[PDB]
């Protein structure tokens, strides 16, 4: 089973 | 005394010594093995007047079930023992007969194709049998034997009856594939290819490997198909898949051209999913074991919520569909969206008119569609944050391991395909084909596109140095091109993709097992730039090999609509973070090429793609694919008891693989995977794999699981398949 | 469960070397002052120093008021009311003695016949028999039930401890032993079909399944073609495949061959038939169903068992001195203890049967360096074994020169000059090679001349409370592990296998063997000369098989195997579990 | 249930008045000569005409070879192996020929005295005794225990 | 748990 962490700020972040 | 049933049906003195030394020749060469194990665990087990055959089923069962990593090589003596076994069965005696005699008589029996007979003389038989070597038998491990006498031998399946011996196999599979060259040259190519593939060298694929020299032409196994937004294409879809199903191909169905439920047809996608369900499995043993399909579809689809959780097994009857695979299309924008905090809308694709085509095709036009369609609201539509809908994907990939991702930009902007002409938009069962398709009217339609592709691999462990596959590209391109024009095309929309791009897709096995031989690791970027000097030189020598083709046989009908005839190539388009990664320069002559291909053009469109191997591997021991192994050793059942086999040279390089749950997360590997995707035409099956016990309370984070979805886009992976996740 | 002790109090009065010296002293009480004391001395030292092991009844009473003794008794029941009856008033006296009980009942005739209700409701009825002196109808009292594989009932009785039906057709707390001979198994081999009969509508049938496998033959190919007599035809793989996967989930249906015991007897069939085993399938002795329980014309077979201990002897010719003690002692019990049912005092009196068997095999193979599974042990086995039924024959016959023969002695096919060395099955020949070191032609003819005082003197019974006294490995069979557990009221009581320390590489533990064969090999070996039956089991650890599950070809396999050595009897099938 | 038939072919070989009569001649066949057709003729108006209520056993054997008429038994059990495998024989035998029993087995002593494992492993081997000859151990056979 | 592999062929060769 998994947690739904999703954090928005840390994400953000990312160069695609 | 102990009397022995013979293979007729009489009786006779059991022969301890025959039987000795038939295990002491068994043994010759191998280290750890005790012949006199095998003698005690056997002989515990005759009795007064049994059968001959059983005597040989013993023996062989004792040396298979003392197969372990202290003592691998009883992969070999069980082996050798059963290919005794076979040989006798087959032939009466150990030697086989000559070719020729063999020919004949098969053909005879209908269970050899009878044009051997015309395309070659008996004189020409005598040389054939002349580059054989029966003792390359004496290589193979025992799950590799057993493949052969499960699925490849030409055998009589009622009566339970083998006929030939794996050098059979090779040298005539060599001979209808070159079967068409002139004299001049015939022969050496029929000789240098079964010598390539009877030394493993070159793998082949399941129908090649029990087909060719049959009376069979069924070869295909993997079509793709797209369905446009009509009745008649959703008809014709379906009956294609019937077809091919029939013939055991893998099918990859694209569907996100089907409006919505609830549009101006009003019932949506859903009952048509399960239609193309019941289509894949029209040909399965029950309706559960064999037929199977991918489905794909776009993120945007305003039906998307219901799709993403359709093998969810957790719900009601008539909003599920489980049996199929699922592939969600996603692209820069979308990500965008996700990472940005903001809303992803939801459109049915036939409310937005040519946002569908930009989707694939053209990135700055989606952008410009998509915010205008988003203003203009007279069109339908839903809104839903951007987390919400990648955490539901995830969160139903993370439980099914079973929703796959495409990154459809990528599949365009890195391409062998003019995206305008020829889009991608779609990709097969295990996702490593990529190729242009059209949607039909009617089964029959000669105006429609149906994608076929041809499969091998090279084995990277039984070449000693990367310029072997110069040779080898030559032989693996010509005798896959060879195979286009022998195989029946049950739909004529298939033929059309077939003939006008002659698209193929040559992989590779044994990665792990060469990882370790260059003291090289999957998680630590230690194999970055080897990867990249290892698949420059696989890209490199099949672009090579099927120029050369295309200068002798001409370039394929449809040519002109790739992006090779733009004078453009890989090394051109790839995703430009790679740079970041890894610093190896290129080592071969890419500018004289590209000039030569410019001139003379390819004789297919495409060469490479990365497919899981895992029948096709055993065959010759090796590692599957690209895939790290779960462990030393590989445990399957069979009717006649657990099959073992232990990953190669164990012996010198236990420490020197990393296994799949050695790795702390899966950046290693996809740093990789982006490495090869920089040369590869099509794609690569690669896999995400997750260990509970790494993580707080046994639960992996949706933090982590955005972040590697996010990095497989940063480096240019184009589709992401199976999520493992380890069990306790 | 030995020391004389108050039960009441938890007072012990006695301590080990007074048991030891008062059995001795009871056991010989009726000797001559000539010889009386030498004979004491003697069995004394060969049970206080463990080279024989007794049995708990024996353990914990004789010195004691008590006279019961006997541990097992075997009852044919007739198919009438009165004999039923009978039969179950049998068992309520024995069970409240705690003997274990072996039932032949396969002569009660089937559901539906001209007891139109059948055998279910009897069998039932045995049950409660034997439980009718338990602590509350469960711990204590137990029973195997024995019946022909051709018995029309027989699928319904198959699946009667399945734990998977409804009350009514379901006796869960016995054990059952299926009957099968030479043609049961070649309908099974040629694919053919079995016939099942009720043993009422087909005269003279059952008795030649025991005793004549050739009349058993033209009567049952006879019947089959007679379509006036009630029937049913079954495919023998489905009969055999029940039987077996029936045995295969509960462990606790048992196979008995009764050609092979019968063909290789100590017992002429024709007079005295062997037509059932007792509770664990090591006994092996002639009945005679009973009109009502003081019936004086029926018979019940009872056994007084012993053991050698292989670890303490040092070497064969000990055998002679123990045999002599250990048949010369239990002899004497035979007219000490008392008979609760005038028809068991018939089969003791009578035949005088004796099982004397074996403990510390395990051990034994190991310090010999000799090992269960790969057949190394096989000549070890037949030097062992003849070693032992010569010198116990030797010792009855000596017995039977100074007191007289057993007065059914005449019934013996040892009394027609013939012995076990001339009746085993042939087969074992191809696998062992070891010659006879004894002088059996002599021993022929002196058994010609002065008889056996007992009729049976060998047969190798499961030891489990008895072998901890000496600490032994548990009668033929390989430990289980190096480290035995048992729970008490005391805490954690364990055991470590007899000189580990210097054997434990030398040990072949239960699942460390591939397969079945090499044990039923040594079964088989060991049966050449054993009078009666071995309590043998079948053993199977799932993980060395495909997907964890066993297969049916090696359950008929092995049971073939089994039959084509010579096995009496098939006791347990043990499955390791994870 | 009561006319003479066939259990096999199902036919039936009599009516009711030949029923009553007949087993009226029966019951009054040892009579003698002066007295013993005028029983027979006003028992039988008595039960033809319902007076006088016949139950099944007598209804359905008198008249016919069998013997087997009692359809309750009543047992007294004593505190003994031999009391107790007596009674186990007896209501087999009675069971068999369809008779309804009650058992007195108040005198078995209870569990722990000096049997020692109490009434009820007997009073199972009662029941099994009461179903002995019945279907699958259900229809027929029945019992009350004091 | 058992599987009910039954090969008849296989058995028929056993001599008794």
């Amino acid at each position: 089973q998994i947690d739904s962490e999703v954090d928005t700020d840390d994400l953000s972040n990312f160069q695609l | 005394n102990l009397l022995v049933t013979k293979r007729d049906g009489s009786t006779e003195r059991i022969n301890l010594d025959k039987i000795h030394r038939v295990l002491d020749w068994a043994a010759e060469g191998l280290h750890n093995v005790s012949i006199s194990q095998v003698e005690l665990r056997s002989h515990i087990q005759f009795y007064d007047g049994i059968k001959t055959s059983d005597i040989h089923e013993t023996i062989i069962k004792a040396a298979a079930d003392l197969i372990s990593r202290d003592a691998p090589d009883y992969q070999y003596l069980a082996a050798r023992l059963a290919i005794f076994h076979l040989r006798k069965k087959a032939y009466g005696q150990f030697e086989p007969p000559a070719l020729y005699d063999h020919v004949v008589k098969m053909v005879e029996m209908g269970k050899y194709d009878n044009h051997l007979l015309e395309d070659y003389t008996e004189e020409e038989f005598k040389q054939m049998d002349t580059f054989i070597d029966h003792d390359r038998d004496m290589t193979f491990s025992y799950a590799a034997v057993k493949q052969l006498e499960g699925k490849y031998l030409v055998q009589n399946r009622v009566t339970g009856e083998i006929y030939e011996s794996a050098q059979f196999l090779y040298i005539l599979v060599a001979a209808c594939l070159f079967s068409n060259y002139p004299r001049e040259t015939r022969l050496q190519y029929v000789k240098r290819f079964y010598d390539a593939v009877s030394t493993f060298k070159i793998s082949l694929p399941t129908p090649i490997m029990s087909g060719v020299r049959t009376p069979t032409r069924q070869f295909s196994s993997c079509v793709l198909i797209e369905c446009g937004d009509s009745l008649d294409s959703i008809n014709a879809t379906s009956s294609a898949i019937v077809k091919y199903v029939s013939q055991r191909a893998g099918i990859g169905i694209n569907a996100g051209r089907i409006r919505a439920l609830g549009s101006p047809f009003h019932t949506g996608c859903i009952p048509f999913y399960k239609h193309f369900q019941t289509a894949v499995k029209s040909c399965s043993q029950g309706g559960v074991r064999g037929g199977a399909a991918t489905l794909f579809y776009p993120m945007w689809h305003l039906e998307v919520e219901s799709l993403l959780v359709l093998k969810n097994n957790r719900g009601v009857e008539g909003n599920r569909v489980r049996h199929m695979d699922y592939g969600v299309q996603i692209n820069k924008l979308m990500y965008t969206r996700l990472l940005k905090g903001e809303d992803i809308t939801l459109f049915s694709p036939s409310d937005v008119p040519g946002l569908y085509d930009a989707f694939f095709a053209d990135q700055e036009e989606f952008e410009r569609l998509y915010t205008k369609y988003e203003k203009d609201d007279s069109i339908r539509k839903q809104r839903v944050k951007a987390v919400e809908l990648f955490s539901l994907m995830m969160q139903e990939r993370a439980s099914t391991g079973r929703i796959y991702i495409q990154n459809v930009d990528h599949c365009n902007t890195h391409s062998p395909f003019d995206p305008a002409i020829a889009p991608v938009r779609q990709s097969n069962l295990s996702l490593e084909i990529a190729l242009p398709t059209k949607p039909l009217n009617d089964v029959n339609d000669e105006n429609g596109e149906i994608a076929l592709c041809t499969l091998s691999a090279f084995n990277l462990g039984a070449i000693n140095n990367l310029d072997e596959l110069e040779e080898l590209a030559i032989l693996a391109v010509r005798a896959l091109d060879a195979l286009l024009d022998y195989q029946d095309y049950p739909i004529p929309a298939a033929k059309r993709g077939a003939m006008g791009r002659r698209t193929l897709g040559i992989g590779v096995i044994n990665f792990a097992y060469y990882l370790a031989k260059h003291g090289k690791r999957y998680s630590d970027g230690s194999a970055n730039n080897l990867t990249h000097k290892t698949f420059e030189a696989i890209q490199y020598y099949l672009l090579k090999a099927s120029n050369e083709l295309a200068k002798e046989q001409g370039a394929c009908p449809w040519f002109n609509e790739t992006t090779y005839a733009k004078g453009i190539l890989p090394i051109d388009t790839y995703k430009k973070d790679l740079d970041t990664i890894a610093n190896e320069p290129l080592h071969y002559d890419w500018e004289a090429l590209r000039e030569s291909i410019k001139t003379h053009g390819l004789r297919n469109s495409t060469l490479s793609a990365l497919m899981p191997s895992e029948t096709s591997s055993q065959i010759s021991n090796a590692t599957n694919g690209i895939e790290p192994p779960r462990g030393y050793v590989s445990i399957k059942a069979s009717k006649d008891g657990i099959l073992r086999q232990v990953v190669p040279d164990y012996e010198h390089l236990h420490d020197a693989y990393e296994l799949l749950w050695e790795m702390p997360g899966n950046d290693g590997y996809l740093q990789l995977v982006g490495i090869m995707q920089k040369f590869i035409d099509q794609s690569i099956s690669a896999n995400t794999n997750y260990d509970p016990s790494r993580f707080p309370s046994g639960k992996v984070p949706m933090q982590q699981l955005l972040k590697d979805l996010l990095t497989a886009y940063k480096f240019g992976v184009k589709t992401l398949y199976y999520q493992n996740t380890r069990d306790g």
